[PDB]
């Protein structure tokens, strides 16, 4: 159990999964067409987990691309890394979902739910190392909110023993297109927290934020925040990706971050997220990252770890470190900061340092925690919730679409039952 | 009572048994090809050594017997990429694809038990090839689960199947003021118990000991696994010195056990080793034996973290390396005895156990060594391992209130009544010591 | 019992050291590098030195044993610039991680005892390599308060560990015209305060003098601290040439404490050593040993602001080095008793304690005096010194009653109370100085 394959859906989620791999043929070395270029035999091995050895020396990527709106998974496709994309791993469908929970899944996922477990099921009859899945998708999405919710939930029932694992991005609550952006996403999170067993909290106000601070750009770029990401993803899979010097699989790693099958949400930070050319002016030293991980606003998920409270953490390190400095440097920010870290674990992290660096970097940190302030982050969206069709606008759209107001109020009382674990536990 | 059959388990286990065949290599100038390496000596092999350790063939070529079993592929096909696998039999080695669990759930289940009866009669046709038996060697650290609970059923089945030699198993210590991963304690804490029904002698090393030693006595600025492994590879090479090489006392491997193992249930020795310092601290001055057995009970020698002055003197061993003068090391003896730096008892005192052997000690190119004719290895048998037992029982009882894992444990392979019983074990393990060692 | 340790405190304390053991190896004809050179050679070995200050090891380099302590880096990249480093250890060389204060009010503060602890281990395994001790031997300054403080509480410390072994103690005192530190009046009343809990024998010397000495005598236009360091290692290496060379007088140095504390309370005797002359007027003159023993009793070669002609005559030790004639010491034995300049006081009278050595006297080439092959030390008690530290105790009181130091001094950690005690010790050694002089 080896292999992973990455799963991609939403209108925005197909981009972060598009850019994933791009920035995986960029670090261990593969050309757009397939021929392999990677050193030595390790990053092989890595290919035979992501890719599938076609004739002629060709890999393909195994990924799972199901959305609507063909046009854009043909326009991808013409793209010069997107050359070696099998015509079997995209399944599109038409339309569009119309930016909607119901028409994503009830009305649409009907028809294509049959074909995407048919796809599925021959990727797992050709690779029998599966082990888990990475989706990308949009919560805020109507593509990613409607379809990714429902693929989920039949993963979950189809395949208990296989692992979940999904990046999907939160919507800002400050500014969005519509009012029913994030109603979507609180329908696709009443199945989410039950049918899946890991996800990662991205915001994309928290991605502008770094790219203002950071990059200092005005307008943010999609590119780069999927860059961004993928590094971030590339910097989690490194514990697989390279040998090191103590590997740890996604479960070693998932039943020592949740004491419960709760606790799904992991606020994901990154480093070094330095500006262009800071680290002329900076040296890269490991008590910077740490700072850099202890910062509120460095954080994408994104909470404020001082307002909450220290539940679990792990930070995975990469490129050359010692052992004992790391040890003492964890130690320090562990006394230091004893209000913060919870204190009847008592000693709540999980480092996994990996052996190489990443290109044009010396060394790399991916740092996730569970903290309490995150109830807030779904406070504000069930607030929402009771500040949108409270007035009862636009319900006749939900009401035509056969929407009940019993799997409102269930979402609602799985928002209850996440904030009571807030503080079960309390901050 | 010629051979001792080495197992390497886990991960880390694996690891120090390349460190510890390669440092053997070293010591006999052993390459890659060697048919001895070549055949022109007397002593190198053969005669004694290599004829514990290596299998003789018909060629002459040294198979080194070990017993690579993992479940990770990863390191199966690094320690196959190297040419150890080249010195061993490709039948020996045992290859996993999926690694038992986190850590000690499947690595003492049934699933791990599948291969047991496949690794029995490897070791069944191991010694049908060879002639005669002295011990089992074990290497597994109890920090890995799978390796401590792959080791500890290889251990359980072995006592089992002959039960007339002394089982060794050298375990390694996580450290005890930050733990990587958390069911640590509870792996450590669950094989205590398995070991204590099984393992006839154990060994404790600790793994922050070592990284304290080699950053103030070889003074290096960025500590690796790999000198670990090579001061475990000089450790191991130490204790069976004499049975490798000739010496002017040679001592048994029951010359150990009827010095570690002094109580019907006493099998934990501690381990020393001096002298250990830098290069250029060698070029300045060097030391005498005195200043060498002075710092054999010194606390960053032991190998543990832990204070040795608290602890109670009990029956030790002390092997030397190369030319020693019998009576230095009787005039620091008996300085020793008149310093009184470890607390004496009125019963065992006169149990400082003085081994010679004519090999000198090697240095790796890899990891500094102090340069000396004469090294000093010391088994003891201080009251000390009771506050290390103490200090992480604390830190499993205090997990263990909430423990915010047993759900995953008891499903799979476990209950909550083996983690009570593994809890009442380890503290009476803890009350049967004190007792023993309080009384005088 | 015949070895001596050397400790070296402070920026002048290292300094003076240095120089000790640069005209040690020149005497001996030993290079500063090592290894050796050459010798153990005729007779550099039996009898010792040297081998009761450089040791040596089974390395075969003579080391000589010597701790330098000093809380200023700059100080210890100085010393690890010279090759004595590399004759040295660096476990001998005590480094400082940071200056405690300006200079002794955190010197003597439990930053000083928290080195003191690493420092006394190295003293347990410097007594471990080579057995046997004559008595401590401290060099240091009073213008830093950081060597007058960690000097001192190291001496208190072994004191109050041993108590059996000699303590020569080597304090520079500073002239009482410059006042270099405003902070030294507070260091020099609470190091004799210190003094009075411990002191075997402590030498004084001031710097005014000795500079003095290089300006007529020498023909020195400026004289640098180099020319006083060698100046004080020739003093040194004359008290020590009784126990390194062979004469028919040998003086042992616990009998040079039992000729230098007559009195239930004696800490402080002075020094003087002659002939200190040019080189051009040493190959002008060449004058018997009895000429140098008339002009050693005067205060010319004294190298201290203190009159012996005013101060009242007490115990004094005569030491000779190279040809010297019996007959010609019974002249200057017999002038001297002709002299009556000096009070010839009633219990002492007929005491200069004869000190006879064979080796004639050897002086650096750096050095402006030439090497004589005659030379007489006359270390003498004088009452001159209770004045000198009157003038010191007005000063002190003067500020001690102003407090404008006093406040710092209570915030890194001082009372009112020990000021005092220091000042009532102090006057009460002036008092005891008079008394022994006035009851003649």
């Amino acid at each position: 159990m080896r292999e992973i394959i990455h799963i991609s859906t939403g209108q925005c989620g197909n981009q972060i999964g598009a850019a994933f791999w791009e920035t995986i043929c960029g670090e261990h070395g593969l050309d757009f067409n397939g021929t392999y270029h990677g050193h030595d035999d390790i990053q092989k091995e890595r290919l035979n987990v992501y890719f599938n050895e076609a004739s002629s020396g060709k890999w393909v990527p195994r990924s799972i691309n199901v959305d609507l709106e063909p046009g854009t998974i043909d326009a991808v496709r013409n793209s010069a890394i997107g050359n070696l994309f099998r015509p079997d791993n995209y399944i599109f469908g038409q339309s569009s979902a119309g930016n909607v929970w119901a028409k994503g899944h009830y009305t649409e996922g009907a028809e294509l739910v049959d074909s995407v477990m048919d796809v599925i099921r021959r990727e797992a009859e050709g690779c029998d190392s599966l082990q888990g899945f990475q989706i990308t998708h949009s919560l805020g999405g109507g593509t990613g909110s409607g379809m990714g919710t429902l693929l989920i939930s039949k993963i979950r029932e189809e395949f208990p023993d296989r692992m979940m694992a999904t990046f999907s991005v939160l919507p800002s609550p400050k500014t969005s297109d519509t009012v029913v952006e994030p109603y979507n996403a609180t329908l696709s999170v009443h199945q989410l927290v039950e049918h899946s067993d890991e996800t990662f909290c991205i915001d994309n106000e928290a991605l502008y934020d770094i790219c203002q601070r950071t990059l200092k750009l005005n307008q943010p770029s999609y590119g780069d925040l999927n860059n961004l990401v993928s590094s971030v993803m590339s910097g989690v899979t490194t514990s697989l990706r390279y040998p090191g010097q103590l590997n740890s699989d996604l479960r070693k790693l998932a039943v020592n971050l949740v004491p419960f099958p709760r606790l799904h949400f992991f606020m994901v930070g990154y480093a070094p997220l330095t500006a262009i050319g800071s680290q002329s002016f900076r040296s890269l030293t490991v008590p910077e990252l740490t700072q850099q991980m202890f910062d509120a606003k460095n954080m994408m998920a994104a909470a404020d770890p001082r307002n909450g409270r220290y539940l679990t953490v792990a930070a995975f390190f990469r490129g050359k470190v010692s052992v004992k400095e790391v040890e003492d440097e964890m130690h320090k920010v562990q006394s230091k900061n004893s209000d913060y870290f919870v204190e009847w674990i008592p000693n709540n992290v999980q480092t996994a340092v990996c052996s190489v660096a990443p290109q044009g970097l010396d060394m790399a940190a991916t740092f996730i925690a569970n903290s309490t302030s995150i109830q807030e982050l779904f406070k504000r969206v069930g607030d929402q919730f009771s500040a949108m069709f409270k007035r009862k606008a636009f319900l006749h759209w939900y009401t035509s679409e056969g929407m009940d107001e019993l799997e409102f109020s269930e979402a609602e009382s799985n928002m209850n039952d996440l904030v009571s674990e807030y503080q079960q536990y309390q901050e | 009572m010629r051979e001792v059959i080495s197992i390497n388990v886990g991960q880390a286990g694996c690891q120090i048994g390349n460190a510890c065949w390669e440092l053997y290599s070293l010591e006999h100038g052993i390459k890659p090809d060697g048919h001895l390496e070549d055949g022109l000596s007397k002593p190198k092999g053969g005669e004694e050594g290599f004829s514990t350790f290596f299998h003789e063939t018909g060629y002459g070529k040294f198979v080194p017997r070990a017993i690579y079993v993992d479940l990770e592929p990863n390191v199966i096909d690094e320690v196959r990429n190297g040419p150890y696998k080249d010195l061993f039999h490709p039948e020996q080695l045992i290859s996993g694809k999926e690694d038992a669990a986190n850590n000690y759930a499947r690595g003492h289940y049934t699933v791990g038990r599948e291969i047991l009866g496949d690794v029995l009669d490897r070791i069944r046709k191991l010694a049908d090839q060879c002639d005669g038996l002295q011990g089992f060697l074990f290497t597994h650290s109890l920090g890995g689960g799978t390796g401590s609970g792959l080791g500890s059923l290889l251990l359980e089945e072995l006592s089992a199947e002959y039960g007339k030699k002394s089982k060794l198993e050298f375990a390694v210590y996580p450290a005890p003021q930050v733990s990587t991963s958390v069911v640590e304690p509870y792996n450590t804490v669950l094989t205590t118990h398995t070991t204590l029904e099984h393992a006839d002698c154990t060994f404790m090393v600790d793994n922050e000991a070592i990284y304290d030693m080699c950053k103030r006595n070889l003074d290096i600025p960025r500590p690796s696994f790999a000198n670990l492994n090579n001061l475990i590879a000089q450790v191991v090479s130490s204790v069976t010195a004499s049975l490798r090489f000739d010496g002017s006392l040679n001592v048994d491997l029951n010359e150990f056990q009827t010095n570690l193992v002094p109580y019907p249930r006493i099998h934990f020795p501690l381990v020393s080793y001096s002298p250990v310092l830098s290069k250029s601290k060698a070029f300045h001055e060097s030391n005498s034996v005195s200043e060498i057995t002075n710092a054999c009970f010194e606390p960053g020698n032991q190998m543990v973290k832990c204070d040795p002055r608290d602890g109670k003197y009990m029956a030790t061993c002390l092997l030397y390396r190369g030319d020693v003068v019998t009576r230095d090391v009787q005039r620091a003896v008996e300085q020793v005895k008149n310093k009184k730096t470890v607390q004496l008892v009125d019963w065992c005192p006169t149990g400082f156990k003085i081994g010679i052997c004519y090999e000198p000690p090697t240095a790796t190119p890899n990891s500094q060594l102090a340069t000396v004719d004469r090294a000093v290895c010391m088994l003891s048998n201080t009251t000390s391992i009771a506050e290390a037992w103490k200090r992480i029982d604390r830190k499993f009882d205090l997990m263990y209130a909430k423990r915010a894992f047993v759900h995953w444990y008891v499903g799979e392979g476990m209950e909550e009544g083996e983690f009570t019983e593994a809890r009442e074990d380890l503290a009476a393990l803890e009350r049967d010591y004190i007792e023993v060692g309080a009384d005088s």
